[PDB]
């Protein structure tokens, strides 16, 4: 209960820790994928920002990071 | 008297030092930390007029914090460190350096903890500009293990040695520094250590029968063998070679039973070393010090001065600074032997402080700042020189000036358990009260709140006593120890110390290093109270706990709206206690809230019991009063009476399986006659309509008493088990006698108006439900009635009451009324034994009302009406004379009866109780009393 | 250490307050409480206790009875 | 001393007098227990010895600064 | 109960020598307390002692402290 009461502040921390881990490195191992796909399932509106940002990571980590396209083309 | 310092920098400048110390790290805990901080702060106030001029940093483990260690609150700053064994917190020299540099400190003090035996710490600290309050590492190396120590002692004025491998030595270096280079003494090492099976015998042929063989890494119960024969040497010798395979072994001659003396050495960083004084530390248990004494009174002046000279020569040639101890073995014929140098301050160092008027830890601080000995105040006074000066001292020419003042005994309080050996115990403190006095003091590492944890060593406090001579010091110590109070979960060895100090062999100073071991084998754990008193006291404690729990639970039930029947609020408790194999069975009841009765085998004793706020009981038994405490353990009761302890066993021995509760037996799980193991279920019972199994406690062959399907009572007999009977066979021999009895405080012929109160109060308490058992009730009550009837018909009663109430108030009574009252009561006394004799209640009332008819105003009104109230009460009671008063008393008792019993008519118990509960809404004690 | 026995007079107040002298004493006798004139400054009571419990001496010190010249008589 | 010198009373919670060399003292109440209405002031006495005036002062000052008395009064 | 009766912030008001001080007290950990006044914050390491008092570490210096609450005073 106590830790749940400060959910918004925790969400700020969660987003900062996502951006420093899956930022300029669009790759996801099969340990982070489990977390991200679990995190996007928080449907309550209090935890939207984390579920949104996680989604942005998970969907963005399928496009080649512009070196592959440059080289192949 | 012109020294004006405020900061350590100025002090160093004025006294000729070279290093300023403002922060000190203590790499220790408990007593050592406490003592260091306290002594140095005293000195700091003396010099700087600031008790906190030197700041102390301590390292705190979570264990010490949770145990509320005493040193934590004293410290200026604390830093947490990892807990557990010493190698994580205090014996980690690299961690010490890390803290010392993280928090900028100028020195580190180690004392007698865990790091002052590690020669690597001074190196690490000196390489970073940090002053260690102790020797340099080169000394601690040269003072290495035992072979090097025995060799190096022989390079100057040679102390005798009992063949430390041999009696061979090296060349002379009287006052020159030298390291233990393995070029010359290697030969000695080759003789000091052995390789083959027959090498050690070459020592045995010269030393004799009592040979001690030890590995270079021996210790902790292994690697040590004591050879008592000549032809059995190869056996135990080869054993030691196998105890630590691959390591070198050494052989030495074993010590005789004689005295262990010590010299305290103190030295500066400029090559000046002095001997302070000695100590006699020959009270040891398994080579552990217990009692120390400061004047070394066994050694004659000549030989003792020689020992001092040898110690100083060793310290000078090796290059020792700050402080340390040299041990000697003193034989009864005036011959000493070198044992070892301890390169650190000892815990028992106050012994030499108190008789030298010095401060050793402060001296260490001043040495660390680079101050020579001839500038430190206390040393200067010790050699008869003005403190406030700078003149040098010729320590060799004035070495006869120092002289001890008095005699000191230091007794250490350990946490061991003299019962069943000396196993270290631990737990929480409930009370710690050391009553100090003139010439007695002491200090502890734990307070009343706090405790001793697993990693917290023994020796949690020290007591010291000074006297002019040996006998006075002993007397002070003995009394002080008998007066202190230590109570907790752990055991506290104090009573044993008392018994030792009262032993004639100690007092006559006829002891040796094997004294206590011999006494231990003779089973000397005495200092027990008398059995009868212990039995009574334990009975009272058990019964009182049971009675208070009954009251509390019953009252709690009443508050919640439940009514329990009137047989769960009992006034009688059965107590069973085993002492020294003898079982005692007693009943305890009450004649009043404070009057208890203990009954055994048809004999009764009365005890006056008062509850103390601290959890104990105040007793009055046979005239004598006692203060007692009880602690209930799993299978024992620990009873403290005064300062003596008695332990009673709680019977659990017959190995009979019993039902823990009421209920019903459904079935048994195993066969009758089958073997059962502990933890296996043997039976199935149901109480509460909810089934509960039953596990066996012991492994054995079970035979069942009750047949399947049976009513179960708590504590009933269900099934016996046959075991192998390890012990506790026939621990009954039920005592069948009678308890003490000589008094009773019946007031037989004492004043007659005190008897009134006595008998009346007993009868009132009967009316309130306090009643003896069957053969005792109406054996004393009839007498109470008869005595009351006789008292109430005696015409002398009311005047006696008048005497007491009038005499208690002499002042604040106008002289007029005072004189009149005295006259009237005298007339009444003159008319005793006359049919016209009547108590002059009206006349007393008349004179008091006359003065009130005058009616002085303004604080002369109220004083008169108030200080005469007792007289008013007395005259009101005897308006109709002794006859009316008698009838009034008896009527009032009958009214008590009706006050209770008219409430429990009209229906059943619970209905009446609910009526009372609903009337007395705001108080449930009233209901309980009914 | 207990060759000379000491009797003390105890009021209910001192008992409830767990006065230190109570536990040290060898014997105690209760007395009436309140101001000093009921318990300790009452010389006649002191005599009454001294004879009721056979004692050979009475020490008063610096309390309340040592300023009353009637007690030695 | 706050607001004059009115006598106070109540229960004790802690009484720890840390004795030392040449210092001692004693009290009429223990940690458990208290001071009641009829219980006079002056519940303890500390004493310190020295060779001269100055040393005795020093001992007394330090010892007083080291003791702990806590309670309602 | 709702999750606003289990607060981690306390408002404290204390008058000393006529001057009123108003502070907020919160925590960064079970042992790390933060005292805030007029937009300035200080950190204190606090440990609970078994005797009812608190062990503080404030500005390097450690302290042992005790409090008794009276009717109208601390």
């Amino acid at each position: 209960i106590f830790s749940h009461a400060q959910v918004t502040k925790k969400n700020l921390l969660v987003t900062m820790l996502i951006d420093q881990l899956c930022g300029r490195d669009p790759t996801l191992t099969d340990e982070l994928l489990n977390i991200l796909t679990e995190l996007t399932q928080l449907s309550k509106t209090t935890n939207a920002k984390v579920a949104l940002r996680a989604r942005q990571v998970l969907i963005a980590s399928h496009l080649p990071s512009y070196e592959l396209r440059h080289n192949q083309v | 008297r012109d020294f004006t310092v405020a900061s350590p920098a100025e002090f160093v400048t004025r006294f000729g030092g070279n290093k300023v110390i403002e922060k000190v790290l203590i790499a220790n805990n408990g007593i050592a930390a406490v003592k260091c901080m306290r002594s140095i702060r005293r000195w700091s106030y003396e010099m700087f007029r600031n008790e906190r001029a030197i700041r102390f940093v301590v390292m705190v483990t979570p264990e010490d914090l949770k145990a509320n260690a005493e040193y934590i609150k004293m410290a200026d700053h604390y830093v947490p460190v990892p807990g557990g064994p010493n190698n994580n917190n205090y014996a980690n020299v690299e961690l010490i350096l890390d803290i010392a540099k993280r928090i900028p400190v100028q020195a580190v003090w180690a004392g007698w903890g865990h790091a002052s035996e590690n020669p690597k710490l001074p190196e690490l600290l000196l390489k970073n500009g940090i002053a260690f309050m102790g020797p340099p590492s080169q000394a601690m190396w040269a003072l290495g293990d035992k072979i090097a120590s025995s060799i190096v002692a022989q390079t100057a004025g040679i102390p005798t040695l009992p063949w430390s491998g041999s009696g061979l030595r090296v060349d002379w270096q009287e006052n020159d520094f030298s390291k233990r280079i393995l070029n010359v003494p290697q030969e000695l090492y080759e003789k000091g250590y052995v390789k083959d099976v027959d090498d050690g015998l070459q020592a045995a042929e010269e030393v004799g029968y009592p040979v001690m063989i030890k590995a270079s890494e021996g210790g902790g119960g292994k690697g040590i063998r004591k050879v008592n024969n000549a032809d059995d040497f190869p056996n135990l010798f080869r054993q030691v070679q196998a105890e630590v395979p691959g390591s070198p072994i050494f052989v030495m001659r074993l010590a005789k039973q004689s005295r262990h003396l010590e010299v305290q050495i103190l030295a500066d960083q400029y090559g000046n070393a002095i001997s302070l004084f000695g100590r006699d530390c020959s009270v040891q248990r398994r080579h552990q010090k217990i009692i120390e004494e400061a004047p070394a009174t066994i050694a004659t002046p000549a030989v003792f001065e020689h020992m001092e000279q040898c110690a100083v020569k060793l310290a000078k040639m090796v290059g020792y600074v700050s402080a340390g101890t040299v041990e000697y073995l003193y034989s009864q014929d005036g011959s000493f032997y070198f044992l070892e140098l301890n390169p650190r301050l000892q815990v028992e160092h106050p012994c030499t402080e108190m008789v030298a008027d010095v401060n050793l830890p402060a001296a260490q601080l001043q040495i660390a700042m680079g101050i020579p000995l001839y500038r430190i105040k206390d040393i200067r006074m010790m050699y008869g020189v003005s403190p406030w000066g700078d003149s040098p001292i010729d320590f060799e020419d004035s070495a006869h000036v120092p002289c001890p003042r008095g005699h000191v005994i230091a007794a250490r309080i350990t946490s061991e358990n003299p019962d069943e050996g000396f196993k270290p115990s631990s737990g929480t403190v409930q009370e710690l009260n050391f009553r100090s006095n003139k010439n007695v003091w002491g200090y502890f590492s734990v307070a009343a709140a706090g405790g001793l944890h697993e990693f917290a060593d023994s020796q949690f406090g020290h007591c010291f006593s000074w006297g002019e001579n040996r006998e006075e010091a002993i007397s002070n110590m003995v009394v002080a120890l008998k007066e202190l109070s230590i109570r907790g979960d752990f055991r506290t060895t104090v009573e044993y110390l008392i018994k030792l100090l009262e032993t004639e062999s100690f007092q006559m100073n006829r002891i040796d290093t094997g004294w206590l071991d011999r006494l231990i084998a003779e089973k000397v754990q005495a200092e027990r109270p008398d059995t009868m008193l212990g039995v009574v006291c334990g009975a009272l404690h058990v019964a009182d706990v049971s009675l208070r729990n009954s009251v509390s639970n019953f009252l709690h039930s009443l508050e919640r709206g439940q009514v329990l029947p009137a047989h769960t609020l009992l006034n009688t408790v059965d107590v069973e206690l085993i002492y020294e194999g003898v079982k005692y069975v007693l009943k305890v009841t009450r004649q009043s809230p404070n009057s208890y009765v203990v009954i055994m085998n048809g004999s009764c004793v009365e005890v006056d019991v008062h509850r103390l706020s601290d959890g104990g009981l105040l007793l009055s038994y046979d005239g004598s009063s006692y203060t007692t405490y009880m602690k209930e353990e799993v299978d024992r009761y620990r009873i403290t009476i005064g300062n003596k302890t008695c332990v009673f066993e709680k019977e659990n021995d017959p190995s009979v399986m019993r039902s823990p509760s009421a209920g019903k037996l459904i079935q048994y799980i195993v066969e009758d006659g089958g073997h059962v193991f502990a933890g296996q279920c043997y039976a199935e019972i149901e109480v509460m309509k909810m089934v509960m199994t039953l596990t066996a406690v012991e492994s054995g062959c079970i035979h069942y008493v009750k047949r399947p399907g049976a009513a179960l009572d708590p504590g009933c007999v269900l099934a016996k088990m046959q075991l192998d009977n390890p012990s506790k066979v026939q621990q009954a021999e039920l005592h069948t006698g009678s308890l003490p009895r000589i008094q009773s405080t019946a007031l037989r012929g004492e004043k007659l108006h005190r008897v009134f109160h006595y008998v009346l109060d007993n009868l009132v308490n009967v009316m309130n439900g306090y009643c003896l058992p069957d053969p005792f009730f109406s054996s004393k009550v009839k007498d109470w009635v008869e005595r009351l009837m006789k008292t109430l018909r005696d015409p002398s009663l009311p005047l006696l009451e008048l005497q007491d109430i009038m005499t208690s108030v002499s002042g604040r009574i106008p002289p007029n009324v005072e004189k009149s009252i005295k006259k009237e009561m005298a007339q009444y006394a003159s008319n005793i034994t006359s049919v016209l004799c009547q108590f002059p209640s009206q006349q007393i009332a008349n004179i008091l009302d006359s003065h009130a008819a005058t009616l002085n105003r303004k604080s002369e009104r109220e004083v008169f009406f108030m200080n005469t109230q007792s007289i008013v009460q007395l005259v009101q009671r005897y308006r109709s004379g002794i006859r009316g008063h008698m009838k009034a008393v008896v009527m009032d008792l009958l009214r008590q009866y009706l006050r209770v019993e008219t409430q429990f008519q009209n229906g059943h118990y619970d209905k009446c109780v609910f009526a009372l509960r609903e009337e007395n809404k705001s108080d449930m004690n009233t209901v309980l009393n009914y």
